[PDB]
RNA sequence: AGAGUGUAGCUUAAAAGCACCCAACUUACACUUAGGAGAUUCAAUUGACGCUCUGA
């Protein structure tokens, strides 16, 4: 059969900020203190407030709050890192920074000879070439850049084939450890994308279902 | 060097066997290990001898080996088998042939 | 060498006196016992997430090398193989602020 | 009785198994033993992610043989948990590491470093 | 899912009170560590 | 568009039994003990809401 041979590769930026709290967990939390506390046994730091002060009511009737003092305007003093970098801009899509918590996937624009289709980054391939070469060449041609991709192993996730003469894509999984992409405003149309979004760029019955192999987290 | 080993038969084994009639305190199969397993109206020794306790037919079957909770050995052989393992034993039971008594006409009063 | 840190310390016994008040009222352990059954139907639904991801993608992934079984009989004998990349694996976890600005990177470590 | 239709009912020892280098034979491609060091400076961190990948693997059906520690080091003590892991098809090997991945509860560390 | 083995308790009974400490590694990297005498802010160079 | 159809995860169960979740003893798993959430797709054996596939 005339296969028409398409390898492809969705991209996952780990997330380097873990997600906030729920309201039940909160209580799940404050509850997880207190049942702690109580099964404690005399840290020395209770030790040198309590034990002391009954004392030093005593040379008075015949310190270690100075101590907490030091420890609330260090904490106040260097300013935390915003968790949300996300608020101000609303607009960067192409930003490595765009999400912080959730798993984002490289997502740019193809334009075919019949075809204006927002895509996951493809690639044609070759039998001389492995399957695990050919996502490995995937790195360094759209993006342009000196990233540091990681596969796990040879198998692929997901297998959507379209006929025009036949022709299959294949999906397969990397994730960053670092990256130098370098010219972020480049010429393409890279967008990191959650998951809701994958609902809006991506419309087609093989397109509209990458969602279902990647981390829902 | 070999010296030693000049041990007679135990003589042990089956006494009575199937179908036999046997009235109460009749051993019916005398062992070293456990081989047949004591059932319906069958008690066991200290020897593990399998003695009767009424009088009537023996028989041998073939039933499931649950073991007491507090025998830890057998506890841990039986919770190693696979999900659908069933553990056979031969059981001997003894068929009471007689009831234990009726009820006689004394006198009437 | 069997070596380790289980070892409970001698100092946690002796001056077992600070807390021998255990109290509660009625009504604050009724609405932590509301929160223990609150929370194992939270996590009964957070593990139902997961066994929807795994077992989803799993058959998808199953039926990729179905699909590129039939289609490529040379090369679904290759997507079985071992990558020899991941015998150093380590991965990192997450955070609360991506890192920083330049420096200041200081304490005396003594 | 060896002559009767039963013989052989009440045997039991082939029902019990009584008694390693990567796998990758012909097809069949599964790893050797694993060691997952996890590695944190809260025991309350270590030792409850130390249970999750646990669990995740019995109920996956992945023998884990052993499960022990490492000491510490005194920097402040860094806390560090080997989960010996054995046997993954090709299907798994992406799929068991990603959510141990997507589980990672706070600047903890993974490995898939082996054995000695 | 970060929170999945978080949420969590000392299961010792010898133990003494562990302190939610926020730890800076060398870079601005804020996590959360329990550690006694309550800082809230400690850090490496 | 058509076919297969459909009890919570599974059931030649008929509102069930196993699987399943948390807590405590366990380094942990396991066991156990305390608790937890569950369904017959709606309308009269029949028809039309949902899923799987073969198509454009
Ligand atoms: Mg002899
Ligand atoms: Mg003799």
């Amino acid at each position: 059969s005339p296969w028409r041979l398409l390898g492809a590769l969705c991209l996952q930026r780990p997330p380097v900020v873990s997600k906030p709290l729920t309201p039940l967990q909160e209580e799940m939390a404050s509850l997880l203190q207190q049942i702690e506390i109580e099964r404690s046994l005399y840290s020395d730091h209770e030790l040198r407030a309590l034990d002391e002060n009954q004392r030093l009511a005593k040379k008075k009737a015949d310190l270690a709050q100075d101590l907490e003092d030091m420890w609330e305007q260090k904490f106040l003093q260097f300013k935390l890192g915003a968790r949300i970098t996300e608020a101000d801009e609303k607009n960067d899509r192409t930003s490595l920074n765009r999400k912080l918590d959730r798993n984002l996937v490289l997502l740019v624009r193809e334009k075919f000879g019949d075809q204006d289709v927002w895509i996951l980054p493809q690639a044609e391939w070759q039998p001389g070439e492995t399957l695990r070469g050919t996502a490995e060449r995937t790195l360094a041609t759209l993006s342009e850049n000196n990233m540091e991709a990681k596969f796990l192993g040879n198998a692929p996730c997901g297998h959507y084939t379209f006929k025009f003469l036949g022709a299959k894509v294949f999906f397969f999984k990397a994730l960053l450890l670092t990256g130098d992409f370098s010219q972020a405003g480049n010429k393409g149309h890279h967008v990191w994308v959650t998951k809701d979004e994958l609902g809006d760029y991506l419309k087609p019955k093989y397109l509209a279902q990458v969602r279902r192999f990647v981390s829902d987290l | 060097k070999n010296l030693g080993g000049k041990s007679s038969g135990r003589r042990q084994g089956i006494k009575k066997m199937e179908g036999h009639y046997v009235h109460a305190g009749n051993i019916i199969a005398t062992q070293r290990h456990f081989r047949w397993h004591p059932g319906a109206h069958v008690g066991v020794g200290k020897n593990k001898c399998l003695y009767a306790l009424e009088e009537g037919i023996v028989r041998y079957t073939k039933e499931v080996y649950v073991p007491h909770p507090r025998n830890t050995e057998a506890v841990d052989l039986i919770t190693r088998l696979p999900k659908g393992a069933v553990l056979y034993k031969t059981f001997v039971h003894v068929v009471p042939a007689k009831p234990e008594g009726t009820f006689k006409l004394v006198a009437m009063l | 060498i069997p070596i380790e840190d289980f070892i409970t310390p001698l100092k946690f016994l002796d001056k077992a006196r600070e807390r021998p008040q255990v109290e509660l009222t009625f009504e604050e352990t009724e609405r932590r016992a509301l929160l223990l059954k609150k929370w194992s139907l939270y996590k009964q639904q957070e593990r139902k997430m997961e066994r929807d991801t795994i077992r989803a993608m799993l058959e998808a992934q199953q039926e990729a090398l179905e699909e590129l079984q039939l289609e490529s009989p040379k090369l679904h004998a290759e997507a079985i193989k071992r990558d020899p990349n991941l015998f150093p694996f380590e991965k990192e976890g997450p955070h609360y602020t991506p890192p920083i600005p330049n420096y200041q990177p200081p304490e005396g470590r003594y | 009785y060896k002559t009767k239709p039963t013989h052989g009912i009440g045997k039991y020892k082939h029902l019990i198994k009584a008694e390693v280098r990567a796998i990758n034979l012909g097809t069949d491609y599964e790893y050797g033993v694993l060691n997952i060091h996890l590695t944190a400076y809260d025991m309350t961190l270590a030792e409850s992610y130390a249970q999750y990948v646990h669990n995740l693997c019995n109920s996956l059906s992945i023998k884990v043989e052993e499960s022990y520690a490492m000491p510490t080091k005194t920097i402040l003590t860094t806390h560090e948990r080997v989960v010996q892991i054995s046997g993954l098809s090709a299907t798994f090997a992406e799929i068991f590491l990603e959510i141990i991945q997507s589980s990672l509860p706070e600047g903890v560390r993974l490995s898939v470093k082996e054995h000695t | 899912d970060s929170s999945r083995a978080s949420l969590t308790r000392v299961h010792r009974q010898a133990y003494a009170r562990l302190y939610p400490v926020l730890l800076v590694k060398q870079d601005g990297s804020t996590i959360h560590i329990r550690y006694r005498e309550p800082r809230r802010m400690l850090a490496m160079p």
